[PDB]
RNA sequence: UUAGGCGGCCACAGCGGUGGGGUUGCCUCCCGUACCCAUCCCGAACACGGAAGAUAAGCCCACCAGCGUUCCGGGGAGUACUGGAGUGCGCGAGCCUCUGGGAAACCCGGUUCGCCGCCACC
RNA sequence: AGUGCAAGAGCAAAAGAUAGCUUGACAGUGUUCUUCCCAACGAGGAACGCUGACGCGAAAGCGUGGUCUAGCGAACCAAUU
RNA sequence: CCUGUCAAACUCCAAACUUACAGACGCCGUUUGACGCGGGGAUUCCGGUGCGCGGGGUA
């Protein structure tokens, strides 16, 4: 199925779970990567990636991106490197579709999203000075994977 | 300042938790005065599903009637630290309940104005010990 | 005082001291209330109406206040409340007051009490109050005979403070009888 | 004291808001008005603020204007100094002027309609499309911006 | 609405605050109004008889009397002129 | 109000805490069951009768802000959102400008440990 | 928590519980609102009165069924008082 | 304790705004009689578009 029919917000939030059965099971293995043992304050940079439109992202794209984000991550800096990155976003919205013509079209549930003001941070790593680059490439990677335009936003570091 | 502070018993209340009475009896005889009935709540499996029926019986001892009962009451016991209350209280055994407080406890039992006695007026445990101890036996 | 969302009842309710939904039965009836008290050695009877900032007591008489006309007993038995409630309906109805309920706050309606035996003082009073003959105490125990033969059981005498030995509901006539007689200061 | 000119039709404009002009004396394009600066009229100015171009006028102007547009309440009576003599509190525009102003009459207490019908202006506007602050003519003017039009309209 | 019953879609107007959970005071439920008073018209959760119909919470009408200890108010639902039964601790004088 | 009664508002009044106060005065705790009355058993309570003792409770007075609440300053914020207008921008979801309104969370500093009415009373 | 049953709402010296008593789940007749916002329309419903007769309570007062909003039916005809 | 997120059928908060009544200003009415009232005659009960706010639907 296409994003096109579900990236905009464009209907209610619909996401009382009291109220709607049959929700698949998110395929977002993990939110926290890296060493979560570990804070976020022990590192000298923190690099986010911004998406730049207000948008909606399937669960199934944030699976892709944060693992093709994640993987590369591991790749450059091992399956312990010395980093921690955070997916700070879940998928609350329960989307649906009309799969008996319009007659009572209220559509089957089919899988959630999150959605996603324009400027906020989905991705948020933290690393060494030394790994800066190895963070920003991953992300290069994972925007390539969801909807919108981001912006590979650097926050602590002024090592230039 | 410390007479209307000593401790004294409110209520003894000898009590058989049985289950289905006949023992009323024995209470009458052993405390002084008329037992009560016990009535029960709640449905339970154990054929026992009646919510009001008899099932046990009980005896409020106050002043001498009180007195007069723990003093060939307490001598049947083997009062311990842990038998006590967080409030000051004890209960032994047939279960003998003492109930000790300070003087004014009415404040918080009358009709009028009632208001819920101080941490500082209520009694303690080592208190209590004390003030029972201190009258025909020992502690833990 | 748990948070945002906690239910603290209204002063009055905390205290203790008013029973809402006596109170709101009580005002209903659009006429004034006869409120009857009493403490551990003194009586107290009020006719207070509906005020926009309160209450308005409009006449009242106090148990001490007895003495001010020839009485040297106790003031907290039942001598003491009829009296009591007969000055303040006296005291009434020189306001302009003519009508009332009762009121006994939280006190237990027990038949022969003394808020009851105010309320009997009151009506006499010639104050229009909704009450109940035969709840009311018989005329010899509001005398204070009750006490008297009880000081029968004597061996000691009753009151301490010699205000008589064999105690006196004669005295209760002597006063009763001084209160419902013109004259008087109110 | 302010100058109100409706410069854009009734033609698809809130009902309200062209009940609002009509209670200001104004029923067609390029009438102008004269309102005191109460908190009352300053909610109608208010909302019809993207209809209209606003703001007082100078003294000079609002007796050029008066001259080349006022009108009796009844009558095609020319309105000069002698008009205004022999019919108002003043003894001649610049009296008229200068109360109106300071707010202590109105066009109608001195026999005149509340209405000033103007001339299309000379050289056209800065446009209905914009208000001032964005080139255009619409809204509330400077006494100069304001002085412009009411003359280019005189 | 799905159903059309009085109550229908007064889940606000009839719910009280937290805080004003709980009988209410009774001061309010005896007041007394005058013929021609103002009074604006507001149920209260609290309060179970003695209400009007929920539509017309948020009316000022005008005393015209009393039955019994109940008010009749006059207001105008829209165009139409109704008259309100309701007792005191609904009401509330205007200013 | 050197301690009381009936209240209005119903936490600015809650929760917790510190200090002070009573010989024939007040309120209490308190003493006590012949009576009225009372406990499905208990004068515990309710009710009645009363003053040996006490200010330890309660209560009243003075006060503390840690929690809760009210209001206020400064910051967040004229932000978020929004009534009116536009041949302004954007592929588009949408955004911007002018005009008129305008938060919430939260942080920091203050305020708040009730206010008021009637009656009675060294 | 409980309060018969949906949901939302109401309720703590109670609208909940227990005990005891009681039959107001009463007869007659209205006002008003609702049904049907505005704005006419029946049955049905509710709130609030007057009259009669009662229950309980010391009394104020409460009781026109169940805390509130669902549980309902024209004319003709029959039976019934 | 710290740290990551939400709600058409959540709310300790809370707009713009809509709305009852009143006063003030404006406008209008007392020969153009308004407001209100009674009566005669209808037509009408396929609507559509823009904008704002929507709900369904990939559209
Ligand atoms: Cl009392
Ligand atoms: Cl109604
Ligand atoms: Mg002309
Ligand atoms: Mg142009
Ligand atoms: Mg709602
Ligand atoms: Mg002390
Ligand atoms: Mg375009
Ligand atoms: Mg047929
Ligand atoms: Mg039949
Ligand atoms: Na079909
Ligand atoms: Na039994
Ligand atoms: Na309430
Ligand atoms: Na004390
Ligand atoms: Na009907
Ligand atoms: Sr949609
Ligand atoms: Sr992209
Ligand atoms: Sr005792
Ligand atoms: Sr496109
Ligand atoms: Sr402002
Ligand atoms: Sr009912
Ligand atoms: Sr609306």
């Amino acid at each position: 199925k296409p994003a096109s029919m579900y990236r905009d917000i464009d209907k209610p939030a619909y996401t009382r779970r009291e109220y709607i059965t049959g929700i698949p099971g998110s395929k977002i293995a993990q939110h926290k990567m890296g060493r979560k043992q570990k804070d976020a304050d022990d590192y000298p940079v923190q690099i986010s990636l911004i998406v730049e439109e207000t948008v909606q992202l399937r669960h199934g794209s944030l699976e892709a991106s944060r693992l093709s984000a994640n993987r590369h991550l591991i790749k450059e800096l091992g399956e312990e490197g010395d980093y921690k990155m955070t997916l700070r976003k879940f998928p609350h919205q329960v989307l649906r579709e009309n799969k008996d013509g319009m007659r009572a079209a209220f559509g089957k549930i089919v899988g959630t999203a999150a959605r996603v003001q324009a400027g906020e941070q989905l991705f948020t790593a933290y690393c060494n000075v030394e790994d800066a680059e190895h963070v920003k490439e991953a992300f290069r990677r994972a925007y390539n994977k969801i909807t919108p335009s981001c912006r590979i936003d650097s926050s602590p570091a002024g090592n230039a | 300042f410390h007479e209307m502070r000593e401790p004294r018993i409110e209520k003894v209340v000898v009590h058989m938790g049985i289950g289905h009475a006949n023992a009323e009896d024995i209470l009458g005889e052993i405390t002084g005065q008329m037992p009560v009935r016990t009535k029960a709540k709640r449905t339970v499996g154990e054929f026992d599903i009646r919510e009001g029926d008899p099932i046990g019986a009980k005896v409020t001892l106050r002043d001498e009637m009180a007195e007069e009962f723990l003093q060939t009451a307490l001598p049947l016991a083997e009062l311990a630290t842990s038998q006590f209350d967080d409030t000051g209280n004890f209960s032994f055994g047939l279960d003998v309940t003492v109930n000790l407080v300070r003087p004014g406890y009415r404040v918080a039992k009358r009709d009028k104005a009632s208001r819920s006695i101080p941490t500082k007026h209520r009694l303690n445990p080592a208190d209590a010990v004390a003030f029972i101890e201190s009258t025909y036996d020992v502690e833990v | 005082a748990t948070g945002p969302r906690y239910k603290v009842p209204m002063r009055r309710r905390r205290e203790a001291r008013t029973d809402y939904h006596q109170r709101l039965r009580l005002l209903k009836s659009g006429k004034p209330r006869l409120v009857a008290r009493k403490s551990n050695k003194h009586v107290r009877a009020q006719l207070v109406t509906l005020g926009p900032n309160g209450d308005d007591t409009l006449a009242s008489a106090h148990s001490s206040d007895l003495a001010e006309y020839g009485w040297e007993a106790p003031t907290g038995n039942m001598p003491s409340a009829y009296l009591t409630g007969l000055l303040a309906g006296l005291r009434a109805q020189e306001a302009g007051v003519e009508e009332a309920v009762l009121d006994i706050g939280l006190n237990s309606p027990t038949p022969g009490s003394k808020v009851f035996a105010i309320q009997e003082g009151a009506i006499d009073a010639g104050l229009d109050i909704p009450h109940n003959d035969d709840v009311l105490a018989d005329w010899q125990r509001t005398r204070g005979a009750h006490i008297a033969e009880y000081d029968e059981q004597l061996e000691e005498p009753l009151y301490s403070g010699d205000f008589d030995a064999a105690d006196l509901p004669e005295h209760f006539d002597e006063l009763r009888e001084t209160l419902l007689d013109g004259d008087i200061e109110l | 004291m302010h100058a109100l000119v409706q410069l854009r039709g009734e033609v698809n404009m809130h009902t309200d808001i062209q009940d609002t002009l009509e209670m200001l004396n104004i029923h067609h394009v390029n009438h102008c008005t004269l309102v005191p600066e109460t908190d009352a009229y300053r909610g109608m100015v208010a909302k019809v603020n993207d209809f209209v171009a606003f703001g007082e006028p100078s003294q000079e102007t609002l007796e050029t204007v008066l001259a080349t547009r006022a009108e009796p309440l009844e009558g095609d009576a020319d309105v000069d100094d002698e008009w205004v003599a022999e019919h108002t509190d003043y003894d001649d525009i610049s009296g008229l002027a200068f109360a109106l102003l300071s707010e202590e009459t109105t066009l109608r207490e001195q026999g005149l309609s509340p209405t000033l019908r103007l001339h299309p202006p000379r050289g056209g506007h800065d446009g209905v499309k914009h208000p001032v602050k964005e080139g255009g003519q619409l809204g509330k003017h400077d006494t100069e911006g304001i002085d412009d039009l009411l003359e280019a309209m005189r | 609405p799905s159903s059309n019953g009085p109550l229908e879609g007064t889940r606000g107007k009839l719910k009280n605050k937290p805080r004003d959970r709980g009988t209410s005071p009774p001061q309010r439920a005896v007041e007394e109004f005058d013929d021609g008073e103002k009074v604006h018209l507001k149920i209260d959760p609290s309060v179970p008889n003695g209400r009007f119909h929920p539509r017309f919470d948020g009316q000022t009408g005008t005393v015209e009397g009393k039955q019994g200890d109940a008010y009749k108010v006059d207001i105008v639902d829209g165009g139409k002129e109704k008259t309100i039964i309701v007792t005191a601790a609904h009401l509330r004088r205007q200013e």
